[PDB]
């Protein structure tokens, strides 16, 4: 610590104490049912832009390796979430979006970007958590003479609502002149047609979009990856799973009144207090486990290499491990130095009164005293 | 109609998140009914005005003893789609339906006990929201004008409705009488006990004197 | 405002003002000498328990080498400067049973047998009406294991690797250098801080401190009785006046105050984003994958490391301030206790 | 800006540290102020005759 | 039509507060400490003001400094005429010398030079595209801009915190001047002062 | 570069501001032996303990 090979006499500050984990338990919630992507991905027609399906998807379990096995995209695409942890940490439900748009608009699927199709047709919040899929489909969705299913809406009166649908067609009134369901010159429909021919670029080709969004939390968790739960143990500082929620420390019986709908509890530095566990409805508060300071007390080096420890504020019937002798203070305890009944000058200061010297005994030993 | 005017006191605080907190003071900034505004009394006598206006979140207040306020109609014009709850008290049909038209089975079931439950006049007081496409429903009973006091409501449902709501009406079915108030954004500062509930708050933007106090 | 009465002074070439009475008054003076010592882990407190997060921490410099450096500095400074004030004197002396010191009564400051701390009465007044939190190692790291409804700050601040040293000199000892010291200069008067204990009757060094403001001492012979009842009157009113308002020790609150609300904002400060998407290290590991992890803990040590070197920054200056008003509390007891000051109002 | 308003809240309360680091300094300016020059009990007033 | 500092550090929310005693007040002040001295010496900063000859009050001056008060009543005129031609000669090295007063002309040049340096902070990039923010609000999108503006409050930030630190500083070395202030208003206006060059 | 430059930007301000605080203590310190010069050596002092 010092950095030096010659210590003088004195009382110094090293490395820290920690109790180590023991074990880990792992917790998740009672559903076994499998979740339905098989009528997701793969269908006969998907939805339009403007009329683009939503699906919830709950109170089952989602592998997402084998997503990658229904359809053929070339990235996954993600925001506020990895890719490669989906199947790590759990949530309460997932919502399925898919439908057909051209090569242009892949790029406005996405948090804070206006345009076209994002303003009109399909807002993202910006806060969004969750991951968009696009993939090519030009052997599904496209037609020689001219695939004219999907519909979008270009012309709209005010702005976009996220996460909003948008089904009637009315005219719009781009003018003073009334339209009253008549398409005149001032007037035109709110819907034309898309128009796919297979000798167009890649930047006009179909792309199939599927949107899967997550929420955090805040309900109890209903889908959940495949991970075993584990049996409960209390009263031993261990490493916790706590629907996704990982941390260490010792869990113990609470007292704590929670309202039937809450499941967390925080403290003022917004770390996790207590925790409901989700296969049985019961409270535990989440204590961090013993640590603290160390403190060598020693005379200098070419004196003798006799060496005092101080465990600053532990009450050492809980230290799991130094010599025989152990002395309270209350500052802590002192381990390799005795007390004695008689009192001197301070030569090292511990404090609270307590201070320690390398004196004779006889034989040369380091004691403490007031 | 027979609109009349009061004054709402210290009332409409609920939960803003489902955590546990003891002994603290927490800040939140959300959609809240202000201290000291003017809710509106309403005499709807059947032998009624089809247009209340929602205003980014409304809240609700009941005395009445029985079933009479049925349900809620949350919608725009007669467009798209523009259907809603269909609320009644006797041990179930919570059911919630977006269907097309029809005024004066699609989309959603709820089943179990329904919102309103209660046997001394009581106060139902409910709070309803709508947030980036989510709708959240808030509802407490409270044992007693309105009576000066602080009592917190409770969520209970949140929905994917995801729909543009502006106009609304109470479903009543002859003499009934029902609180409106109107939820602007604001901040609080609720003052949390030992036993985690909401027992103190103050308005940050009513007078100088709360404003110090936040 | 107004800055007082008005006043004119009569003055004339020919006219002087002389007075016939006199008036012995007890003033009391508030001085602050030492103020808390604490001691901050940077491991603990920036990322916890967390190895991905440490060797990111390892990666920057010896910042926190630095820190710790200069809370011990301070923590040093603080003994040293309670050291200055109150061991100024070589031997613990004591008082006579006796107590009968030329009829001024001294029974409010002496201090007592009954009570197990050794303190008087005015010393239980002083250590009263000071609501002192966070004294050392109150809790012995497990009062915060048996978990109370009503969590109060103290267990987050210890669960967070902030931590609070107990001073050397405790209050008995304390106490005890301010018994010696009023039994010296009750005794002997001035002669114990220049040489050995000089013994002397009271109403003979009280004639004595009367012959350094110019008046002779025959004015003491003559007025003993009327200046001991003054005296008596006047200890009676400083113990009325501390039992009454709890205000006057304003000053010593102040260092309770500001070192409590500094360590409360620290601990505030863990549940900032700091421009990430998360203020939990857990969250952000089991969510994220590495590389965009790197990120969001690159930005909360930043953010973490700011705060802990603008909490350090406040500490030097306020123990910058403490210190000159220990040295000033030193000079006051060296010159004013221990003997006879001639300077105008100090 | 509200934009860079809603980046201020969501970085931290340095700034409530800060202002009260200003406002100590501006008391301990009038405390100073204060201690040098009001020492005197009553306003004095020198007689006419100079 | 030429804008000057005060107006460009007052519009950026750098605002400088009044003290609290007027000058008027002070002026009070250090009229009633000389009327004081003059009409009382020592007397009035103990209990109340006793008056007494001012030929008299300088006899015990001068018994304060070792010298019998007999030296006094037969030299009046000459220390009387020494003590005028002193107050002609400060009032003419005032009146001529503009040096001597840089103990508060350096106080005003530091706060001005202070406020200065941090309004001209606000012209720097740390880093960004630009230096005004509604020039990156109407330039870029949501997620480029919040950097952007990351950077430029991490800047702004950084030189606010070094201003607060230097003010504080400063403030420390102004109080230990003024506590020297203090003390020698106590032990030099109100009384005789035994110490060697104090 | 403008990781590196912010680094070491940042260790050089805490160098200077550590040296600024060391020299208003060291600064105390001349003070008070300049007070001791003037009031011992060039004359005695009735001062106790000083
Ligand atoms: C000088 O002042 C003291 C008060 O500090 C006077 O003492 C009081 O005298 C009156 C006269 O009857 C008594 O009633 C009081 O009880 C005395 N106060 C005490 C003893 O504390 C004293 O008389 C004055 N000397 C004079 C006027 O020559
Ligand atoms: C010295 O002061 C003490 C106060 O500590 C006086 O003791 C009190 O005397 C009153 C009589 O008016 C009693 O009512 C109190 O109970 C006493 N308090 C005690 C004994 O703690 C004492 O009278 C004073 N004088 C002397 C000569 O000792
Ligand atoms: C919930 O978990 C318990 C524990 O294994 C099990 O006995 C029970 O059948 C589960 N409930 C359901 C509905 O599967
Ligand atoms: C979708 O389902 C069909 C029939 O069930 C199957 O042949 C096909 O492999 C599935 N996947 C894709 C990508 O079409
Ligand atoms: C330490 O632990 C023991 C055993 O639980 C207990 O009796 C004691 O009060 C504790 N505290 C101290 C200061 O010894
Ligand atoms: C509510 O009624 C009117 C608004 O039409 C308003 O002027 C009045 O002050 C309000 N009454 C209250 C707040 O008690
Ligand atoms: C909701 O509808 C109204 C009228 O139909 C429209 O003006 C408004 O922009 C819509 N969106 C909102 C309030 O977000
Ligand atoms: C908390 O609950 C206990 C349990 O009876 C009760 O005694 C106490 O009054 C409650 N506190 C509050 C503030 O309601």
């Amino acid at each position: 610590t010092l950095k030096s090979f010659t210590v003088e006499k004195g009382i110094y500050q090293t490395s820290n104490f920690r109790v180590q984990p023991t074990e880990s338990i792992v917790r998740f919630p009672n559903i076994t049912n499998l979740c339905p992507f098989h009528e997701v991905f793969n269908a006969t027609t998907f939805a339009s832009v403007y009329a683009w399906n939503r699906k919830r998807i709950s109170n089952c379990v989602a592998d997402y390796s084998v997503i990658y096995n229904f359809a053929p995209f070339f990235a996954f695409k993600c925001y506020g979430v990895s890719p490669t942890k989906l199947n790590d940490l759990c949530f309460t439900n997932v919502y399925a979006d898919s439908f057909v748009i051209r090569g242009n608009e892949v790029s406005q699927i996405a948090p804070g970007q206006t345009g076209n199709i994002a303003d009109y047709n399909y807002k993202l919040p910006d806060d969004f958590t969750g991951c968009v899929i696009a993939w090519n489909s030009n052997k599904l969705d496209s037609k020689p003479s001219g695939n004219y299913n999907y519909l979008y809406r270009l012309f709209r009166k005010s702005k976009l609502k996220p996460f909003e649908r948008d089904i009637s067609t009315e005219i719009y009134q781009a003018g003073n002149r009334p339209c009253n369901g008549v398409a005149g010159p001032n007037c035109y429909s709110p819907l034309q047609s898309y128009g796919f021919r297979p000798t167009y670029g890649v930047g006009h080709q179909p792309y199939r979009v599927v949107v899967l969004s997550f929420e955090l939390l805040h309900a109890p968790a209903t889908v959940c990856g495949p991970k075993k739960s584990t049996n409960l143990v209390k009263n031993k500082c261990v490493n916790f799973n706590f629907n996704g929620l990982t941390g260490t420390g010792v869990l113990t019986e609470s007292n704590k009144k929670f309202l039937p709908f809450q499941q967390f509890g925080r403290d003022i530095a917004d770390t996790t207090d207590a925790v409901r566990d989700p296969q049985t409805l019961e409270i535990l508060d989440i204590t961090p486990c013993s640590f603290g300071g160390v403190s060598v007390i020693t005379p200098g080096t070419n004196t003798s290499n006799q060496v005092a420890v101080l465990y600053q504020g532990v009450n050492c019937t809980e230290v799991p491990v130094t010599g025989s002798n152990v002395f309270q203070t209350r500052a802590g305890c002192l381990i390799g130095a005795e007390y004695v009944n008689n009192s001197y000058e301070c030569d090292i200061p511990i404090g609270a009164g307590i201070c320690a010297s390398y004196q004779t005994q006889t034989s040369q030993s380091i004691i403490a005293y007031t | 109609r027979t609109q009349s005017y009061t004054n709402s006191f210290t009332r409409g605080v609920y939960y803003p998140d489902k955590v546990f907190r003891s002994s603290v003071l927490h800040s939140t900034q959300d959609l809240f009914l202000p201290f000291f505004s003017n809710v509106t009394w309403f005499h709807a006598i059947h032998v009624d005005n089809p247009a209340l206006p929602f205003n980014d979140g409304v809240y609700f207040a009941s005395t009445e003893k029985s079933n009479i306020i049925r349900g809620w109609i949350f919608g725009t014009t007669l467009d798209s789609k523009t259907q809603s709850l269909l609320i009644v008290n006797n041990a179930t049909n919570v059911v919630i339906k977006v269907c097309e038209f029809q005024f004066c089975n699609c989309t959603f079931e709820y089943v179990s006990q329904p919102f309103l439950m209660d046997l001394f006049k009581n106060l139902r007081e409910f709070v309803f929201k709508n947030i980036d496409g989510y709708f959240k429903i808030y509802s407490k009973h409270t044992p007693i004008d309105l009576p000066q006091g602080f009592s917190a409501l409770e969520p209970l449902v949140d929905l994917p409705i995801g729909i543009n709501i502006t106009r609304f009406q109470t479903l009543l079915a002859g003499a009934a009488a029902y609180y409106v108030g109107y939820l602007q954004p604001r901040t609080f500062l609720l003052k949390y006990n030992e036993n985690g509930t909401i027992t103190d708050a103050v308005d940050c933007a009513l007078d100088p004197l709360s404003e110090t106090k936040c | 405002m107004s800055l007082g009465a008005e006043n004119s002074v009569a003055y004339s070439n020919n006219s002087i003002a002389i007075p016939t009475n006199f008036t012995i008054s007890v003033t009391t003076e508030i001085l602050p000498v030492s103020m808390t010592k604490t001691s901050v882990d940077c491991t603990m407190y920036i990322c916890g328990d967390s190895t991905e997060c440490s060797n990111l921490l390892l990666q920057y410099g010896s910042f926190c080498t630095q820190l710790k450096r200069a809370l011990t500095g301070i923590a040093v400074e603080q003994d040293k400067n309670t050291q200055e004030v109150f061991a100024q004197v070589k031997q613990i002396y004591k008082t006579p049973p006796i107590k009968y010191f030329g009829g001024f009564n001294f029974s409010q400051i002496l201090p007592d047998p009954s009570k197990p701390s050794k303190r008087s009465f005015i010393e239980d007044l002083l250590f009263n009406k000071v609501t002192l939190a966070d004294a050392g190692f109150i809790k012995q790291y497990g009062d915060c294991l048996g978990d109370i409804a009503a969590r109060d700050l103290i267990c987050a601040q210890k669960f967070n690797g902030l931590t609070v040293l107990p001073p050397l000199l405790t209050d008995e000892m304390i106490a005890q250098y301010t018994s010696a010291l009023l039994a010296g200069t009750i005794t002997s008067g001035w002669t114990f801080g220049a040489g050995a204990a000089l013994q002397i009757p009271f109403a003979m060094q009280m004639a004595y401190r009367f012959n350094g403001i110019g008046v002779t001492q025959n004015v003491l012979y003559e007025n003993q009785k009327l200046i001991a009842n003054q005296f008596n009157s006047a200890i009676g009113k400083i113990q009325d006046s501390l039992s009454s308002t709890a205000s006057a020790l304003g000053k010593l609150q102040d260092v309770v105050n500001h070192n409590a609300q500094a360590l409360n904002t620290l601990v505030k400060q863990l549940s900032s984003k700091f421009g990430a998407i998360s203020s939990v290290l857990n969250d952000i590991l089991s969510r994220l994958d590495k590389v965009e992890a790197e990120v969001q803990i690159d930005r909360l040590i930043t953010g973490r490391l700011q705060s802990l070197q603008t909490y350090v920054t406040q500490q030097l200056i306020r123990a910058a301030e403490i210190r000159a008003s220990a040295n000033l509390a030193a000079t006051k007891m060296s010159e004013c206790v221990l003997g006879q000051s001639k300077r105008v109002d100090f």
